[PDB]
């Protein structure tokens, strides 16, 4: 399901598969500083070996602990509230047939 | 004329520590009674049944 | 429920900030010991700038005037807080989250209190007073005369 | 309302008796060191000053 | 050269590099005792809250 | 059955009116220590207006004003009652419906 | 708060009462000898020099 | 403020929470029917005469 | 009233203390330097007389 005509740029869908990035060996520095657009970015190896502008990765972790918890509380709550509103339709019912059964 | 600068800034007033902490005493006293009495306050639902 | 969690986690955060204060104590209090450090070196810095002083007068101030700075950066790699080298070289800033719903947290900003970093690193009154160089750089091994050989050989 | 799980109430005394016990144990460190400006947090550009 | 030390040779201005660590070291100290206030401060506000 | 729709629908509007002044009272909370901050940094304020401090020192009481704003700023987004930030920046009028008959 | 197994104010209070019995005991040493500079960690170059 | 070791303690015990809400799940049970589960259509409940 | 949050005779007996006790260094003072008219701050006319 990819696609080798049409490739995505780092920010945008690009059909140019490379650009030809400048990075500059920034000299009794020992860092790829970043020449082309960046102008100095100090590029990092990324996690995938590719080189990249950013400094710091995903990692491995839940990004958004709590607000995860507040989604799964959000499901529980639904599910809860449903089940009590059919409780009580329930419970009229009961109420109704017996009436009706008098 | 410097340590007495220290002093004005540094050194602690006596006079207004003893009476802070007279008053702090006091208030304690009476937090921890008033507490008590918070806590019987739900003893008189324990009544009626 | 929401009011449950709200509040069981604010008692929590409420906790999580109490440690932070406790962090900030100990790391304030191993300040405060630095602190009475640097006023004794004055002092006695003063003292020994004086030139009436001879030679091993001065070199008995430099021996405690190492001996304080040996303590000082005892203290730099020794202050422990739950296993955290709090004032050390490398201790990142803290988070401290406050508050539920995470994404507001109290960064502490504590580091770099030591020899070397305070600024004296080579603090002398005599001969015996050996400082740092620094590592040598390409740009200085051309500046010397530098003749290439290969991989900047 | 005559409700037992939770006493506001008590909840509330037990902040005003915090309080009071954070202003006595001030009190008590500034009487026993002899020293107003100890532990920075009180008049933090005082301990610089001093 | 290959060894990392030279001497030191009567460091200039003492009382200056000392002043210069005292105001690095006393404004690090105000940094903390800025945070305690702050987190004592958050301490009453949850609490507060809590009740 | 409509003294029993309006008995029950006012006992409803009372627990919303005890709603409302749960909300004030955490909201009162919340303004009653944002207080104890401006207080303190107009104390210290008063300090700092004093010409006999150098500049270090203004600069350390202007670090404690800065993490006081930032704390009242702290207040002012995280002050959470039931998934609404009441004492923020979008906080609008409520309503707290007591009574029947809309 | 309302803790017991830990006393922090009695801690701060020995330590400062520590710190005062160090200044008197150097104080009284002093007195009794008559020597400013004694127990050469007070003034150790000033013990060369005398 | 925690180190890791800290946190794995935190990570079991949030693992042991994780693998209760699963049991909970997978045998919730009423009259053979894993109710609260991961296979649980949803039900009729037949109320009345004319089907 | 009956308040214990502020002692207002507790403050006016500390102004007063203050007072008397800015006197009597002041006669301290005098007694040990021997000159009425030192720290110029008190009778400085008399100050440039002498």
């Amino acid at each position: 399901g990819e696609l080798t005509d049409i490739q995505t740029f780092d920010t945008s869908y690009k059909i140019n598969a490379d650009t030809g990035e400048v990075t500059v060996v920034g000299d009794n520095s020992a860092t790829a500083g970043q020449y082309a657009s960046a102008d100095g970015a100090k590029v990092l190896v990324g996690s995938d070996g590719k080189l990249t502008t950013e400094t710091t990765s995903a990692g491995d972790k839940t990004t958004d602990p709590l607000k995860t918890l507040d989604a799964a509380f959000t499901k529980l709550d639904k599910l809860t509230g449903e089940l009590g509103a059919v409780q009580n339709r329930l419970e009229s019912t009961i109420a109704n047939l017996n009436n009706v059964v008098n | 004329n410097l340590s007495s600068a220290r002093s004005r800034i540094q050194d602690a007033d006596y006079a207004t520590e003893v009476s802070n902490m007279s008053k702090a005493q006091i208030l304690q006293q009476a937090g921890t009674s008033v507490l008590a009495q918070a806590n019987q306050v739900p003893q008189t639902v324990l009544s009626l049944l | 429920n929401r009011f449950t969690a709200n509040v069981r986690g604010l008692t929590q955060a409420a906790r999580n900030a109490n440690d932070g204060i406790s962090l900030a104590q100990t790391t304030e209090g191993a300040a405060s010991e630095v602190n009475t450090h640097l006023q004794r070196i004055r002092e006695l810095t003063v003292q020994a700038s004086n030139g009436s002083y001879s030679q091993e007068q001065l070199d008995s101030v430099q021996g405690e005037i190492n001996q304080r700075l040996a303590d000082i950066d005892r203290i730099s790699e020794q202050t422990d807080f739950n296993g955290v080298k709090v004032l050390s070289d490398s201790a990142k800033p803290l988070t401290l989250q406050v508050g539920a719903n995470d994404g507001e947290t109290i960064t502490l900003n504590l580091s770099e209190i030591s020899v070397k970093t305070l600024g004296l690193d080579g603090f002398n009154v005599n001969g015996k007073g050996v400082t740092q160089n620094r590592s040598a750089t390409v740009t200085d091994v051309i500046a010397q005369g530098g003749t290439l050989q290969g991989d900047g050989t | 309302a005559a409700v037992i799980n939770t006493n506001y109430l008590s909840l509330v005394a037990q902040n005003n008796l915090n309080k009071s016990q954070s202003s006595l144990g001030t009190a008590i460190e500034r009487l026993s060191s002899g020293l107003r400006i100890n532990s920075a947090k009180d008049d933090a550009a005082g301990m610089a000053i001093a």
